[PDB]
């Protein structure tokens, strides 16, 4: 059947339509040999090292802790080329595309960083690149579109259903179904049927091992608890995999809260929301009491997926991570403090999980701890929304 | 009941093969729906093929995605599907009636009060269509506890390891989209499957015999029908009209 194990106990699994078997299990052969592979790990880290910038720093906080008895260290996917953690895995999926002879790339795009990040590889590596993106999506995001098109990716948008990001998944499928003889489906996040969940951790799990090696550098331990904001789960899934075992290492995963769990307009399925199966995987996910598929609200547009990666479903039933939600409003304060007091503008997803680590320190500030925030993205792009809020609120 | 048995039976004696049209429950109404499915039956359909709108239909097409959107427009939510199919069945006492489920609309009550409600209802078979073989036992193991047959789709791309579970797991009939394809008939009867009905792109009558004659039990029209009911949403004695037309052309072709 499988060379892997589908499931992360009750969780994952491969519910895709029969015509897309083959494409996931040559997907997956190609994967596990890809990583026995050392000519293939080599060209991998240098592609991150010489195009995407890694290791990419880790700052201890100077300012913001100040008064209590938290040390603070930023792991810094921001200064990634293309300015999200995004990058890692699209280079590392490119490769696979072209160890498998594809030469076209299928993505699909919410907020529009996923089609950007896959649109850069596809020009660097060679590949043809066609990206949906729900049209309402479309509209919101004129700059990531113009940023794809410059790059030369194809850009389709999509108006179906709700024409947000999940429809967009849908029509990324259906084009696969038919195309994976010569195209690959570069998948945005640990998320959708295996061996996509597996694959992307892999791909993105060198943040936790920097993280690791930096943080017994610096400061000679291991931090207290790693915290990392939780859309589809890729970056927080990265951060946390090499510390799995280190089970005196706190994980924290953060679920964007919106205007508030009570309101209904959140984006946090992990606990506040409903075992189903959608996207090729059993996992919690944003439902209707019927099992129609809800979107997921939050003020930052890159939290959107409705769903999680099952792996995090896992890691929290058994115990081993927690997962916590944070507001719009907790997200934005966290902003303009990191621009204040540190001269880091943080993406709208980042801030989510900074807020928790400014409320764990806030709550209990003689607590001695030792905290690392995942600085999924820089901020740049989350200047006019903030703008905006700013000047409608006084 | 095995309706789908008695269907094959009498429809082998008088030489024919089956014309199934597939349309979603409640498009565009569900009084429109009612009346669209009766008509589907007086002109001829060996049995129906039947959707429940789902909010991400990612296995299907363009035609699929908007039936399903003018059902939700029209409220239609599974419960009212579920009392649609107990009044179609009240009517219809012996066509076979299949449903065409994605997986959470099962799931999300409980696999088996799923099941336990088609079979209280009188539906004959459940296809899922984001299940594959690979992940259906809980699913067929379910559908034969309550007396439903699940059936797989058989894909083009399909290799004989797929045949030989599809072949063993389904029941009722086999799904066949479009390996040469008298191939694909003949291993599936040599693995002796369920009859299989060919469902790719059937939209005129010469469609509906050359499946036959190939060697399948029949076809499943699974789009055409829901253009029809696009074409002529405006008019719905136009509707009715054209869609008794055609059915009846695609059922007389399966004389062969
Ligand atoms: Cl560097
Ligand atoms: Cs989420």
């Amino acid at each position: 059947t499988t060379l892997l194990n589908p499931y992360f106990g009750e969780f994952g699994g491969m519910y895709v339509p029969q015509i897309l078997m083959p494409a996931l299990n040559q997907l997956e052969e190609a994967f596990v040999s890809a990583q026995k592979d050392p000519e293939f790990q080599a060209q991998f880290a240098d592609l991150l090292k010489n195009y995407a910038g890694r290791p990419t720093a880790l700052t201890k906080c100077q300012n913001i802790t100040a008064g209590t008895r938290t040390t603070l260290y930023l792991k810094r996917e921001d200064l990634l080329h293309g300015g999200a953690h995004k990058t890692n895995q699209v280079l590392g999926q490119a490769l696979l595309a072209k160890r498998m002879g594809k030469s076209e790339i299928i993505a699909e795009t919410g907020a529009g960083q996923h089609g950007v990040a896959s649109a850069l590889a596809s020009a660097l590596l060679g590949l043809k690149c066609r990206i949906y993106m729900g049209a309402k999506d479309v509209e919101r995001q004129s700059p990531n579109v113009f940023r794809m098109r410059l790059m030369g990716a194809e850009v389709i948008p999509v108006h179906s259903g709700s024409a947000t990001l999940k429809d967009a998944c849908n029509e990324a499928l259906r084009d696969w179904s038919g195309s994976y003889e010569t195209a690959h489906y570069m998948l945005g996040t640990a998320a959708g049927p295996h061996p996509y969940p597996t694959i992307v951790r892999e791909f993105q799990r060198m943040i936790g091992e920097e993280t690791k090696a930096q943080i017994l550098d610096k400061e000679g331990r291991l931090p207290d608890a790693v915290i990392a904001c939780v859309g589809g789960g890729s970056n927080a899934i990265g951060m946390f995999a090499d510390f799995i075992n280190d089970t005196s290492v706190g994980l924290i995963g953060v679920e964007p809260g919106g205007h508030g769990i009570e309101t209904g307009e959140h984006g946090a399925p992990l606990k506040h929301g409903r075992v189903g199966i959608y996207f090729g995987m059993k996992a919690p996910m944003m439902q209707t009491a019927d099992g129609q598929i809800e979107e997921s609200y939050s003020i930052s547009a890159g939290l959107d997926f409705p769903s999680v990666g099952p792996q995090h479903a896992y890691l929290n039933s058994i115990g081993r991570a927690d997962y916590v939600s944070i507001t719009d409003d907790e997200a934005l304060e966290a902003f303009k403090t990191l621009c204040r007091h540190e001269g880091i503008i943080p993406a709208l997803e980042s801030s989510h999980a900074l807020a928790h680590a400014l409320k764990m320190m806030r709550e209990q500030p003689e607590k001695e701890q030792l905290l690392v925030v995942n600085l999924s993205g820089r901020g740049d792009k989350d200047i006019f929304t903030v703008h905006d809020i700013l000047k409608a609120r006084g | 009941m095995e309706r789908y048995e008695n269907l094959f039976a009498q429809l082998n004696d008088r030489r024919e093969g089956a014309f199934v049209p597939f349309v979603t429950l409640g498009d565009p109404g569900i009084e429109q729906s009612l009346k669209i499915i009766d008509t589907l039956i007086d002109a001829g359909a060996d049995a129906l093929e039947l959707g429940v709108p789902f909010s991400d239909p990612l296995a299907d097409g363009p035609t699929i995605q908007n039936a399903n959107l003018r059902a939700f427009a029209a409220g239609v939510t599974p419960a009212q599907c579920f009392e649609m199919l107990a009044l179609i069945r009240e009517k219809h006492p012996t066509i076979p009636i299949g449903l065409l489920m994605y997986a959470n609309l099962v799931f999300n009550n409980g696999i088996d009060a799923f099941y336990a409600r088609c079979e209280q209802v009188g539906v004959d078979s459940v296809l899922v269509a984001d299940v594959p073989v690979e992940e259906s036992a809980p699913f067929r193991q379910a559908a034969l506890r309550h007396n439903i047959a699940p059936i797989f789709i058989c894909p083009p791309n399909a290799d004989d390891d797929l045949l030989r579970q599809v072949a063993s797991y389904g029941r009722g009939y086999t799904y066949l989209l479009s390996l040469p394809l008298h191939h694909l008939i003949e291993k599936l009867k040599e693995y002796h499957a369920a009859p299989a009905l060919q469902g790719f792109g059937i939209s005129s009558p010469e469609q509906v015999s050359a499946a036959v004659r190939a060697g399948a039990a029949g076809a499943i029209s699974g789009s055409a029908i829901v253009k029809i009911i696009e074409k002529n949403l405006a008019s719905p004695k136009q509707m009715l009209a054209e869609l008794r037309s055609f059915v009846s052309a695609m059922k007389a072709a399966s004389r062969a």
